[PDB]
């Protein structure tokens, strides 16, 4: 989908995966969080909103991990 | 965040200004005034309390935290700024030697020590070890320069492009007046801010490369920043920031 | 140039108290320390200097056994870090009759007890050991190093529970020669092996009250 | 002139002799297994201890050289190739040497990490108590944890797990 | 009247290695060897006291005198030398830091200075603190190096060919990572000392050119020395010695 209709899918994503624990874990098997982080949003849009409430439905270690250029984030950290 | 005009041994001649002027705002003069006897003054002072530094006295008190808070490790980035540091002794002479010794693992590193640098987003060390750096527009134009800074005979191509500006080396430009090296590759990363004021410093626009990758053989190039000429309402502002060490 | 320059001769447990005045080099704010290696050397980190002043820096040596101990003095200023190297002696005599091997053991337990033996010279000391028993011979061989009493071990045990009565004795080889062989020490034991094999069982039936 | 010999001799007693000459030289100070090791003779010792159609003298040889060789032998470019290729029975002077001189040098290191060989180091196992699990864990040491939980085994299912 | 063949860092290399055979000499390993084990126990020691610097807390008494006899400048150049010493603190924390700066000012003379070498005799500085540098041969002939360690802007190619010993700077063929810089005059003060022994370890030979001065220019060709092997006992032995600052 274009982002002008993503921000109505992470909306209802942000509104039905926090009341679910198996649809969580579908998302995330799935690899669509990644995605999601790969979608960019306004500073102070609705859909900035709505992904931040999809990354709070997971532990930070997880959306850090599908965060883009996570792996090499880690390999500087190492530096 | 500032837009520094030019370097920051610019920075810190202001602040020598301004801390001569906290000191001794006694008579009724001007700023080359202020500079030339103040250079004089220091040296003079130096002379007379030796084994000392200013900031490590009476009136001076109030200004040591204020002058450690400073990116002193850039202002002596500069090859004269040493010497110059030296003869008037304001920053403590141990506070000296300790950032000399840093500068020397910074060569030891360069030169030697396999040198990476900063691939990615090491951002508070990219606060501590990027070179903030700028102009002033009064007028629109093409500046590209070179920058022998402690990248240790690596040298520096720093180019603004009439709204854009290219991230470059500075190895097959132009010979030095110094020293170079024939080091073959620094991976380094890197900011740049550009804000168009409102004229006379307030500001309502701001763009930032977020923060970028470069890897610098002999004359490398990244290019990725953009303004228009309506952004160009003077005076227009650039602050650019370079990493090449760990 | 004081000359009161004095050097420390005192037998152990004696606080000695001796003066060590120097005239330094160069002049400036005359606050000075010392580094020592040798032990029983203590003394306060900080002393300063007035009018070219017969001036001595505070310096202990209370030794505890029979031994001597040579102090290194390395020297330091807070101002350039000026030093001026003397070295003295510190001697001690406290023999606990030199040393005695005491032992609590079982049946079989060859225990190995420190003997402190001294050393009044300043050469490697290289004892050899005679004596008319199997059960008390040393550490493979006996060699103590200069000025402290370095003590050695021993191995004393019978076989089994009881007493094997010998002498044992050290001579030396090749600060003077002759101080050193006629350091000629016999050394005197203890030993108490415990129980130790059974061999008589008797079983038996009593009555209570 | 060893390596030769060992090279274009096809006689087996002659490679016998050859490999044992070379464990002889090499079984001196670390100089002497250096001086050996920069004449690529090491890889040809393992391919033939490991060859089914060599000798058992030439094996037993081949295999006594290469011990009195890698038990000294300090140039880690040159025991790199063996952390792939040798037997479990020789890894274990690898794994010590790498644990001697990686302490002690920082560029090493780096090439030892930047070449993906602690994640091999990490995939070879050890007695607990014998002195190849020591020279593992001094291998461990030189790095920051996080460098070796990233190179050990099962750590992209730690992640699995994590995430 | 050491014969060093080459540097002082092997010298300072084969000093710690005997201050831990003699301080532990409850060791009958290896010579070579003797380096893992002398590093082992050392750099492991100080981990165990660390804060603290290396002789306080009961370390060699024989070798803390040479070493704070020693002509520890050069010696560290090297960065792993560096971070072992930092490791190690076999010179005090103080003095170690006015090592690390004092070398910061060679890179000073380096760059802003554009260090010439010794135009005068500077025999002082020569016989206690300068460096020593000489080869052994397994034959008489031909011998040819790249000399480096602190080269400023430049590298030195120096040959020892049936006798003849060649100086001339590298500023132009051998490449290195290293640096190139505008410093067209360089000299030294330098000598040449012979002196052979037998067998079993009676000597009956001396020879020295006398302490002089050479000045040379980039990449110069200059060439002084004769002898004659068929009078020479071989393996021969030649140590040289060399000094580059003013």
């Amino acid at each position: 989908a274009p982002p002008n209709i993503l921000k109505h899918v992470v909306g209802q994503f942000s509104k039905v995966l926090p009341h679910d624990s198996k649809a969580r874990r579908l998302f995330v098997t799935s690899g669509g969080l990644k995605k999601v982080q790969e979608i960019k949003a306004e500073p102070g849009s609705l859909l900035q909103e709505y992904i931040n409430s999809i990354n709070n439905c997971y532990p930070e270690e997880i959306v850090r991990y599908y965060s883009p250029g996570y792996s090499d984030t880690l390999l500087q950290r190492v530096d | 965040n500032l837009f520094v005009m030019q370097v920051e041994m610019d920075v810190y001649t202001a602040l020598k200004k301004w801390m001569f002027l906290q000191l001794v705002p006694s008579w009724n003069g001007s700023l080359k005034q202020l500079l030339t006897e103040t250079d004089v003054w220091f040296s003079k002072w130096k002379k007379d309390f030796e084994g000392t530094t200013f900031l490590e006295t009476e009136q001076g008190k109030p200004f040591a935290p204020v002058f450690r808070h400073l990116r002193l490790q850039y202002i002596i980035s500069d090859l004269a700024s040493a010497r110059i540091i030296e003869q008037d002794s304001l920053v403590p002479s141990e506070w000296l030697a300790a950032v000399y010794k840093q500068q020397w693992l910074a060569m030891l590193r360069a030169e030697q020590d396999s040198e990476v640098g900063p691939q990615e987003i090491n951002k508070e060390e990219l606060e501590g070890n990027s070179m903030r750096c700028g102009r002033k527009l009064a007028k629109d134009g093409e500046y590209c320069w070179r920058w022998t800074g402690f990248n240790f005979g690596f040298d520096l191509l720093v180019t603004y492009t009439n709204r854009y500006i290219i991230f470059k080396r500075n190895t097959l430009n132009q010979p030095c007046s110094g020293s170079v090296s024939l080091q073959p590759r620094r991976s380094i990363a890197f900011r740049l801010r550009l804000a168009s004021f409102d004229s006379s410093g307030k500001l309502i626009c701001s763009r930032a490369t977020g923060y970028q990758i470069l890897t610098l053989e002999k004359d490398q190039e990244q290019v990725v920043m953009n303004l228009d000429s309506r952004l160009l309402i003077f005076p227009l502002y650039i602050c650019c920031n370079f990493l090449y060490i760990s | 140039v004081p000359e009161a320059e004095l050097l420390f001769k005192t037998p152990a447990f004696q606080p000695l108290t001796q003066n060590i005045p120097i005239k330094n080099e160069s002049k400036k704010l005359s606050k000075f320390h010392v580094k020592i290696e040798g032990e029983w050397f203590h003394g306060p980190p900080i002393l300063h200097v007035g009018p070219g002043e017969t001036i001595q820096y505070p310096l202990t040596f209370k030794p505890i056994l029979e031994c001597e101990i040579m102090g290194k003095l390395t020297l330091q200023n807070e101002v350039d870090g000026m030093a001026h190297i003397v070295e003295i002696d510190g001697i001690g005599t406290k023999p606990i009759a030199l040393d005695h091997i005491i032992i609590d053991c079982k049946v079989g337990k060859v225990t190995d007890k420190s003997i402190i033996v001294p050393n009044y010279t300043k050469s490697l000391l290289t004892f050899k050991v005679t004596s008319d028993l199997s059960i008390v011979w040393g550490n493979s061989f006996i060699t103590i190093e200069p000025d402290d009493s370095i003590p050695y071990t021993l191995h004393v045990c019978p076989w089994k529970r009881g007493t094997f009565k010998g002498a044992i004795m050290f001579f030396v080889k090749s600060y003077s020669e002759e101080k050193v062989k006629a350091l000629k020490i016999w050394y005197h034991l203890e030993i108490r092996s415990s129980p130790g094999p059974p061999v008589d069982i008797i079983e038996l039936h009593c009555i209570a009250l | 002139q060893l390596s030769i010999c060992l090279s274009e001799e096809p006689e087996d007693h002659i490679k016998a002799a050859a490999a044992w000459a070379l464990g002889q030289l090499g079984r001196h100070t670390p100089e002497h297994a250096r001086a050996v090791a920069v004449t690529n003779t090491l890889p040809v010792l393992l391919s033939l201890y490991m060859s089914p159609e060599s000798s058992e003298d030439l094996q037993l040889k081949s295999k006594k050289a290469i011990k009195n060789i890698l038990q000294k032998c300090t140039y880690l470019p040159a025991l790199e190739p063996f952390l792939y290729d040798a037997p479990p029975n020789i890894l274990k002077h690898v794994v010590g040497q790498f644990s001697k001189v990686l302490p002690h040098d920082s560029k090493a290191r780096r090439l030892f990490v930047t070449s993906g060989g602690l994640k091999k180091v990490q995939e070879i196992k050890a007695e607990p108590g014998s002195l190849l699990q020591e020279y593992i864990n001094s291998i461990n040491n030189c790095y920051p944890e996080e460098i070796v939980r990233y190179y050990s085994p099962g750590y992209s299912d730690t992640l699995l797990q994590r995430v």
